[PDB]
């Protein structure tokens, strides 16, 4: 009943400006993910079972069918990258793959885990996407889809190189898709990041 | 705010610290690593050092000796001081005994110098001190040798000279044992304090001992300023030792922290080291062997001993006798026994029943432990030759060790014993190579080791920490072995031989104390918090700065509220206009001008008594005092 | 300040000729009291440059004024540009040593920034800077009396004696004039090469270090490209350990002397990128050095970057070498995606070169990864090494290969 | 007694005071389960800091020139403070601990004579005393 | 700020010694001492005076004992056992040795008067002592937060 | 004051009392009241 | 051959190996005319280095080569109180002090030098540390002979021990010289007996020198309105400060005592009964 997504990017290798908190990359520490929360879930909810499944542009398939999700994660590890960062196809195919597997009765939720790499100025274009009532030319837009359904995304970076990267202003934008449901962090800098743990013990 | 240290060596430290007003010289630290290089002072001349050949001087040949391709000094032993020349020792006033081994080299110090302070201890290590000063003085003196050999201290002579003797660093340094005449001035000016005593010097710095647990009587120093505090550390152990378990909360929340007295040889774990030794003797003693076991009359026999008796009682080989050979045997064992509040919990359990601490005094009752002054005094005509020998001094240099291992270096049958880790042992038998005895090093050290070590840091975080180079680096024995190495998180500085350091702290603030009525007279006002504000005359007498009764103003007024007083006022003549540079008002009622302008202000006042008092209303309407 | 503002305020009110008269006497003793004043301000605070290193005296430091609003991407000066403003600069005047014209009045306007944790008497010295500034605008309030004091400067012949230019660098500190503080500097710089000592043409050394720190301070406040470069690749080379001009306090030590280079090299990236003259080898290396500020400069280098975005005949020898901030590896590897030019380009350590050798293919490719996995495995070995060592490096490198190619 | 810590500098500033009468503020910031003495130039760190001063004006009456009449005050008051003044300013203005007389112009007025004095409360009450004490009586 | 004193028995005579302090909130016992020829259980304070019954240890956290002459520690065992109490109590070690042998002994004596039916007992005094923590002489023991 | 702030803050730190001392008049307390 | 020396010296690094190669030039000999080469090149080389502990190690070997005895100190005498009015930190201030202390035990004859010691070392006196005011009141209490009695008594009165101690010993070492001291010194050393630190009370020997001096002086007691002589009253004084639980101070009091024999023996035996 929960959903695990672990970004690989090549722009996390590097530092946010110099180093990191933990001296180390942060796709390193994105791709081995939480390891305490994540042994504290499996370990508590024993009788959990979950599926990975991975389509961006084209279908494609790395990991066999197995319940074990530790041979999925380990069969995903060494595997070679393909141009495509589609946001919005990859988000629609997300939502129709969702609807078509748990219907529209069903009472669960899901979760998304991307970066959501845009640009300032050349890539205004996303702001149509996510406004329904954007004039009469927007007036026939597809998305949002007439079912129950939420987008979230959540970085922890430093200013400037949130600002140089458009790593927090691309979440802003997202909050700002749907209309600022939801919550922003005012801390920034050298913070650290335990709110993640604080979110992971209530969620478990 | 200024650490010298003096002596290079790791577990025999010799640091002074400029602290404030004051200056506190941390140890003594006498490096007996230097009498190595010396040719040793048998009891009884041997045949063998009289036959010795000596070796090529270009400049002669009788200056030195050589054995086994190793060149050693024929002269008397001489002891490396640290270099206290870089800072006049006249200067300091404190000096901060940690333990007897650190209190060796005192006398140079205090006689020599012409320090002329205060010295501070505890009981048990001042005794057991003047017992080792004595015992080695007494060595030196039993046969006499003359300063035969001074020229061989040169630089060209060292740089001709092989490792073994060029190693060895400021050769100049080194100076001749002193007399037990010195040693008795010196120990008259020492001041005796127990654990954890608050010693207050000059009304300035608060300094206390705490129980080290290393052995009985060694301390562990801290020093306070209240909001500065610095904390020494020496040869400490947790382990379940006899004396007074080590304290550990005390040394909390320390700007600056000194390290000092870890385990050389870290690796070895003392307790199968003493089980290793129990089971060489008794095999010794099974083949008919004799045992000679070189150590000091310090902690360290003692609980050999203990584990000895024991061991022997388990494995039933109690026949053999048991000789511990010393000038101050008796009374180290006696003053071992007395000294029971300084020991452990356990010791104290025992001694609450009118039973004494150890059990050796029963085998003394009994004659199953038995012990001389000398080989002379009576204990040539009780000595019997299967048996186990506890004398002389560690260094081999000189003590009746050395005839004792000369009587007994032909033979294989018997076996030596190594238990002190504070000399290399090859260097030792180096003068005695061309020998069958059987030689084990097995050293028992009882002091932190680098993982004990790094444990109590993360447990206490101290802000900083200080220690020689040596810890820094990894034994050169291994060079190779990253566990042990000490960890922290702040770089943790170091340092070597006649190296300044500079403390990082630098706390810019000292306590005062005030009395009742100044304190009473502020009138703290609400504002979101409390503000205050006094004006008294300072008074300080030994360092006790006091405040006893024989101020700036911050007046901000809103605008809104001031026009809306000064209407109510009355004042004839008020004009309001709007204008650059800010709002100006010319007012004729006494021809005052008030200006507003952005960083600046301008208050005018005339000296008319009823406009002064008016002034001064209004202003105490809102006054905040600060 | 005080009284000197109420003389003026009732000077200038009265018309007569005595009243001329006691108003002139009492600003040639202001004048007098203002530059004793100072002089007492400028022995008090660091004596340093008075008396031996040696001698007793507070803690040395080094004056520089804050160069921040010329520094400003945005405040471009396209109207003149370079060529209008070096012909400004020189002004259709001799370019011989001259001094006593004081040509501007900043300092009225001008205030102390400085950060309290810097010094503890910090206020002291802005006070004194404040105090200072008062005094020259009293003596410059009155066009007469600041003529007078300028014919006195010059006929005092400060470019004469060496405490004559020390007293003439101490007063235009407290002014403002940061060309006769160099050119003092310069001049003692000389004199002690005069000595029995060592002397070289300029070079950097403790004796030349207040030369060497004037003359950055010079090159910062300034908008020079040309000189800020040359200064940056002789460092690199040879290493030796609100408006109007603002004013501020810092350290005279080694600390000051190594933020040097990385502070020219950001002053000349800025200089080029406000440059009218618009490239994109210019726009990539300014964009490569933006990281130091932002939000402005982040802007600045990503509308740099859409201005290039697939340029594809671009000449750069070693420009992944000045790159060491990760923002810039970031924003080049999401310029060399589809986003923003959708064409493949070079980002390892002297990849141009070695991909101008032969044509893209599948083994160029592979070859390209390759290197590229090195370089990452180079800069996980030594990640802890900063930017400067790498601006450093790239600088040398550069005045090694092609400094014949500036102008 | 109140256990409060003292900044380094007013401290030495003290001390120096005391070797070679004067007597020093105070100025105290109540802190969690605590209290600390802070100097003047200490506190502004706080930032906001908004430094209001007082000026008074003491006006006098007489036919003699300025600068003559200054010379004769210093002189005046140097043999009256027993000599504690060993210190001077470029501008003609002599200061006594923390008070600083200078002479400063009227704002409009040619006919009347007026400068300007600026004190803290506890200079201002001797300040009062020893313009009390010369208006009682001098050689005029 | 107020000092409270308020010592029973000795403070006219001799015998009985009990001071009784709240210095700063913290009580602190000075001595706890007895007088013979009180057949009338007269030999120990009144452990009334603290509050009738309760525990001794939620009012008193510290202890101090002068030395081992019945005067001064005779009223000890049944003032900590019997009334009950079990909180930090410091005295010296040579005093922590010499004190149990006697108190015996005059416990022993008392038994031979026949007046043991609501005096002390053997176990009773060794638990009490086993819990009772030495000092050594100078020991700047800080035993609370404040007091020391 | 600061003085009546802090004197308050220092009474504020209070614990447990004795009964004796409550009923004490003439200073002097009475031990045994039963005898 | 200055020259090995000088080029060793310029080629040893400033930090860490000058101080090594300083320390072993210190324990070999030196002859005069090396001392006097020397002393110019150490100079030097204290007016170009700025380290604390460095100039420390300047200012004690400069010490050391003044106790040479074969050496013709008068030149470097003049560089050392320039530097002394040129020197700011306070520990190298006090060790060019020592280097006084040991020019003016070398020279005790020049008069002019004497002053001029004399008036350098109250001006630094004004020092706010401890160690330096120690080492110009030991200059002070060496160099005397016909205001310095009554400077140094003013000093006294502060709040430091050492400075205490040290202004004792310097009346001492003055009496030693054998200037006649003055009276009210008593009543100031009566001040002192009432201080809680051992030396101060042991050192304040000094009213036992007074009494000596003038023990037939009257002297009036503060509250009561009977005259007691010098003799007498300090006396008393000794018999109640052996009371004091310092033990050394104990033996001193008592030492000091006996070598009073200049008293009345009716007071004597009223103060040796038990009632």
């Amino acid at each position: 009943p929960t959903v695990v997504v672990m970004d690989v990017s090549l722009s996390m290798t590097r530092p946010v400006s110099i180093e990191g908190s933990e001296e180390y990359q942060r796709k390193h520490l994105a791709a081995h993910g939480l390891t305490m929360l994540f042994e504290h879930m499996a370990t508590n909810y024993k009788l959990e079972f979950t599926a990975l499944v991975v389509f961006s542009s084209l279908w494609e398939l790395m990991v066999p069918f197995t319940r074990d999700y530790n041979t999925l994660q380990e069969a995903l590890s060494n595997m070679d990258d393909y141009d495509k960062t589609c946001l919005e196809s990859a988000l629609v195919g997300v939502c129709n793959i969702v609807q078509q597997e748990w219907g529209g009765a069903i009472p669960c939720q899901v979760v998304l885990v991307t970066d959501g790499c845009l640009g300032i100025g050349r890539g205004s274009l996303r702001h149509s996407l996510a406004t329904q009532n954007q004039r009469s030319e927007s007036n026939r837009f597809p998305l949002p889809f007439p079912f129950p359904s939420k987008l979230y995304i959540m970085c922890m970076a430093n200013l400037e190189e949130l600002q140089s990267t458009d790593s927090l202003e691309c979440l802003e934008r997202l909050i700002d898709l749907n209309n600022g449901e939801g919550q922003i962090f005012t801390i920034d800098g050298p913070l650290c990041l335990k709110n993640v743990q604080s979110m992971f013990g209530k969620l478990i | 705010m200024k650490l010298y240290c003096l002596s290079g060596h790791p577990t025999l430290p010799c640091n002074v610290l400029k602290f404030k007003s004051t200056t506190i010289m941390l140890d003594c630290g006498l490096d007996m690593t230097s009498t190595l290089n010396f040719l040793p002072l048998p009891l009884v001349q041997s045949p063998r050092l009289s036959n010795l050949p000596g070796w090529s001087l270009k400049d002669l040949d009788k200056e030195l000796k050589e054995c086994s391709g190793h060149v050693f000094v024929d002269s008397v032993p001489e002891f490396c001081l640290p270099e206290t020349e870089l800072i006049d020792l006249s200067t300091v006033d404190v000096i901060l005994i940690s333990n007897y081994h650190c209190m060796m080299a005192l006398p140079y110090i205090t006689e020599h110098t012409g320090f002329t302070g205060t010295v501070y201890a505890t009981e048990p290590t001042v005794q057991i001190g003047r017992l080792l000063m004595e015992e080695l003085v007494n060595f030196i003196e039993r046969v006499p040798k003359a300063q035969s050999a001074s020229l061989w201290k040169n630089k060209d002579i060292q740089r001709l000279l092989p490792s073994p003797l060029k190693d060895a660093v400021e050769v100049s340094t080194w100076r001749r044992c002193y007399t037990m005449q010195e040693v008795n001035s010196a120990l008259s000016k020492i001041q005796l304090v127990g654990y954890s005593q608050k010693i207050e010097l000059f009304g300035a710095v608060q300094v206390t001992p705490l129980s080290s647990g290393y052995a009985l009587g060694s301390s562990n120093w801290i020093i306070q300023s209240h909001y500065e505090k610095v904390s020494y550390v020496s040869g400490s152990s947790l382990l379940t030792t006899h004396p007074q378990p080590m304290d550990q909360a005390s040394l909390k929340n320390s700007d600056v922290l000194v390290l000092t007295g870890l385990t050389q040889i870290p690796t070895a774990n003392p307790d199968g080291m003493v089980g290793e030794f129990c089971s060489n003797l008794a095999l010794t003693v099974r083949n008919g062997g004799n045992v000679l076991v070189p150590c000091y009359p310090s902690g360290v026999i003692y609980d050999l001993l203990e584990c000895l008796y024991q061991y022997i009682d388990s494995a039933g080989l109690s026949s053999v006798p048991l000789y511990f050979i010393s000038p101050v045997a008796n009374s180290s064992l006696e003053f071992s026994q007395i000294f029971a509040e300084w020991l452990c919990h356990n010791k104290q359990s025992k001694v609450y029943l009118p039973e004494p601490p150890f059990p050796h005094a029963e085998l003394i009752q009994t004659n199953k432990l038995k012990h001389y002054p000398s080989i002379h005094g009576d204990f040539s005509n009780d000595f019997r030759q299967p048996c186990v020998v506890f004398t002389g001094h560690p260094s081999l240099r000189f003590g009746d060790v050395v005839h004792f291992m000369e009587l007994w270096g032909k033979s294989s049958l018997n076996t030596v014993i190594f238990t002190e880790p504070d000399f290399s042992y090859l260097e030792a038998l180096a003068p005695y190579q061309p020998l069958a005895m059987k030689c084990i090093y097995c050293p028992i050290d009882t002091r932190l080791n680098f993982i004990q070590v790094s444990k109590l840091l993360k447990e206490v975080q101290p802000l900083h920490v200080v220690c020689p180079e040596q810890y820094t680096q990894p034994p050169p024995a291994q060079s190779h072995r990253m566990d042990l190495m000490i960890d922290c998180q702040p770089p943790a500085m170091s340092y070597r031989r006649a190296e300044v350091l500079a403390l990082p702290f630098k706390r810019r603030y000292e306590k005062i104390e005030i009395m009742p009525e100044l304190a009473d007279s502020l009138v703290p006002m609400e504002i979101k918090i409390s503000l205050a504000t006094v004006s008294a005359v300072l008074h300080t007498k030994d360092n006790k700065h006091l405040l006893q009764p024989p101020p700036l103003l911050s007046g901000s007024i809103p605008v809104e509220q001031f026009v809306q007083t000064l209407e109510k006022h009355g004042f004839s003549d008020i004009k309001v206009e709007d204008t650059a540079k800010g709002h100006i008002v010319l007012l004729q009622e006494a021809e005052t001008l008030i200006q507003i302008e952005e960083d600046s202000t301008h208050i005018i006042c005339d000296n008319d008594e009823m406009l002064r008092v008016r002034l001064r209303d209004l202003v105490l309407k809102f006054l905040q005092k600060f | 300040l005080h009284r000197m503002k109420d003389l003026c305020r009732y000077m200038n009110n009265f018309d007569s000729e005595a009243h001329a008269k006691y108003k002139n006497q009492v600003v040639y003793s202001t004048m007098l009291v203002f530059f004793k004043n100072a002089f007492q301000y400028v022995n008090s605070i660091q004596p340093s440059l008075f008396q031996g290193p040696n001698a007793p005296s507070q803690v040395p430091l080094v004056l520089l004024e804050d160069v921040s609003n010329v520094y400003g991407d945005v405040e471009i000066d396209r109207n003149k540009h370079i060529h209008k403003k070096r012909k400004l600069a020189e002004g259709r005047e001799k370019t011989m040593s001259s001094d006593d014209e004081d040509c501007s009045a900043k300092g009225r306007n001008r205030h102390i920034v400085v950060n309290k944790a810097e010094l503890a008497n910090s206020t002291e010295v802005l006070e004194s800077f404040k105090l200072a500034r008062e005094s020259w605008e009293l003596l410059y309030s009155l066009e007469f009396l600041d003529k007078e004091f300028t014919r006195i400067c010059l006929a005092w012949k400060t470019d004469t004696w060496l405490w004559l230019r020390i007293f003439l660098t101490d007063m235009i500190i407290y002014q403002g004039q940061y060309k006769k503080a160099i050119a003092s500097l310069h001049h003692l710089a000389a004199l002690q090469g005069s000595i029995s000592q060592p002397q070289i043409t300029g070079q950097g050394t403790l004796e030349h270090q207040r030369a060497l720190i004037q003359l950055a301070t010079c090159h910062f406040a300034l908008g020079e490209y040309r000189m800020t470069c040359e200064k940056v690749l002789d460092l690199m080379c040879y290493m030796v350990l609100r408006k109007g001009s603002d004013l501020k306090l810092l350290p005279c030590t080694s600390k000051a002397i190594m933020p040097y280079c990385l502070h020219l090299m950001l002053a000349c990236f800025k200089l080029r990128a406000f440059t009218d003259n618009r490239d994109d080898m210019a726009l990539g290396h300014v964009i490569v050095l933006l990281q130091q500020e932002w939000p402005r400069g982040e802007n600045l280098f990503l509308k740099a970057v859409n201005k290039i975005c697939q340029q594809g005949n671009f000449q750069y020898e070693n420009f992944f070498n000045y790159v060491t901030n990760i923002d810039m590896l970031e924003e080049f590897a999401y310029l060399r995606t589809q986003e923003g030019g959708k064409i493949h380009l070079e980002l390892l350590p002297n990849q141009g070169m070695l991909i101008k050798h032969h044509t893209v293919t599948r083994g160029i490719t592979k070859g390209v990864k390759e290197d590229f996995r090195l370089a990452m495995e180079r800069q996980v070995s030594r990640c802890g090494e900063n930017l400067m060592v790498v601006l450093h490096r790239f600088c040398i490198n550069e005045k090694i290969l092609l400094l014949q190619t500036l102008t | 007694s109140i256990p409060v810590g003292i900044s380094l500098g007013l401290l030495k500033r003290e001390m120096a005071q005391g070797l070679l009468p004067r007597l020093l503020h105070g100025t105290l910031i109540m802190k969690e389960s605590n209290f600390r003495l802070v100097s003047s130039e200490q506190a502004l760190k706080e930032l906001a800091e908004h430094q209001l001063r007082f000026t008074c004006r003491v006006h006098l009456h007489d036919t003699r020139k300025e600068q003559e009449t200054a010379l004769r005050v210093y002189s005046h008051l140097k043999s009256v403070l027993k000599d504690h003044c060993v210190q001077h300013l470029p501008d003609g203005s002599v200061t006594v601990e923390s008070v600083l007389l200078q002479a400063a112009a009227p704002s409009e007025d040619p006919g009347t004579k007026v400068l300007l004095v600026s004190w803290t409360y506890q200079d201002e009450e001797l300040g009062s005393f020893l313009t009390s004490l010369l208006k009682k009586g001098l050689p005029q | 700020p107020e000092i409270r004193v308020t010592p029973l028995g000795a403070g006219q005579d001799v015998g009985r010694s009990c001071i009784l302090v709240s210095i700063a909130g913290k009580n602190v016992m000075l001595d706890c001492g007895m007088h013979m020829g009180f057949n009338d259980d007269r030999r120990f304070p009144d452990f009334s005076y603290i509050t009738q019954n309760g525990r001794l240890t939620d009012f008193l956290d510290c202890v101090i004992i002068s030395h081992f002459h019945l005067d001064h520690c005779g009223a000890l065992p049944y003032f900590s056992e019997m009334v009950g109490y079990d909180g930090p109590i410091y005295m010296t070690h040579p005093t922590q040795a010499i004190c149990p042998i006697l108190l015996e002994d005059y416990r022993k004596i008392a038994v031979d008067k026949k007046g043991e039916a609501n005096f002390f007992t053997s176990q009773m005094i060794k638990d009490c002592m086993k819990k009772v923590v030495a000092v050594h002489l100078h020991q700047t023991v800080q035993v609370d937060d404040e007091l020391e | 004051s600061l003085w009546s702030n802090r004197i308050n803050t220092a009474n504020s730190r209070k614990h447990q009392e004795f009964a004796g001392r409550l009923n004490s008049v003439n200073n002097r307390a009475e031990l045994y009241q039963h005898l | 051959k200055s020259a090995a020396l000088h080029i060793d010296l310029c080629k040893a690094t400033s930090p860490a190996d000058a101080l090594q190669y300083l320390l072993q030039f210190a324990r070999k000999p030196v002859e005069a005319e090396s001392v006097e080469g020397v002393v110019r090149i150490l100079l030097e080389h204290y007016y170009k280095e700025n380290d604390p502990s460095v100039r420390l190690k300047i200012a004690s070997l400069l010490g050391l080569l003044s106790k040479t005895a074969g050496f013709s100190p008068d030149c470097i005498m003049d560089d050392a109180i320039n530097i002394l009015q040129n020197e700011k930190s306070h520990q190298v201030l006090a060790q060019l002090l020592d280097t006084l202390l040991a020019i003016g035990t070398k020279l005790p004859e020049n008069q002019a030098i004497q002053m001029r010691l004399v008036d350098v070392a109250c001006k630094h006196l004004t020092d706010t540390s401890h160690g330096v005011r120690n080492k110009c009141l030991q200059l002070l209490g060496n160099l005397g002979s016909l205001d310095v009695q009554k400077i140094i008594g003013d000093y006294f009165s502060d709040q430091d021990p050492r400075v205490r101690t040290a202004a004792i010993k310097a009346m001492l070492q003055l009496h030693e010289r054998g200037l006649k001291l003055h009276q009210t010194i008593y009543n100031q050393a009566c001040k002192l007996l009432s201080d809680d630190y051992e030396q101060v009370r042991s050192a304040a020997q000094l009213i036992w020198v007074v009494s000596q001096l003038y023990p037939e002086s009257i002297v009036p007691i503060p509250s009561s309105n009977e005259e007691i002589r010098l003799v007498d009253d300090a006396f008393g004084k000794i018999c109640h400060m052996v009371s004091d639980g310092s033990w050394v101070v104990r033996v001193q009091a008592a030492k000091l005592l006996g070598s009073m024999e200049q008293v009345s023996s009716h007071f004597l035996e009223q103060t040796l009964d038990k009632k």
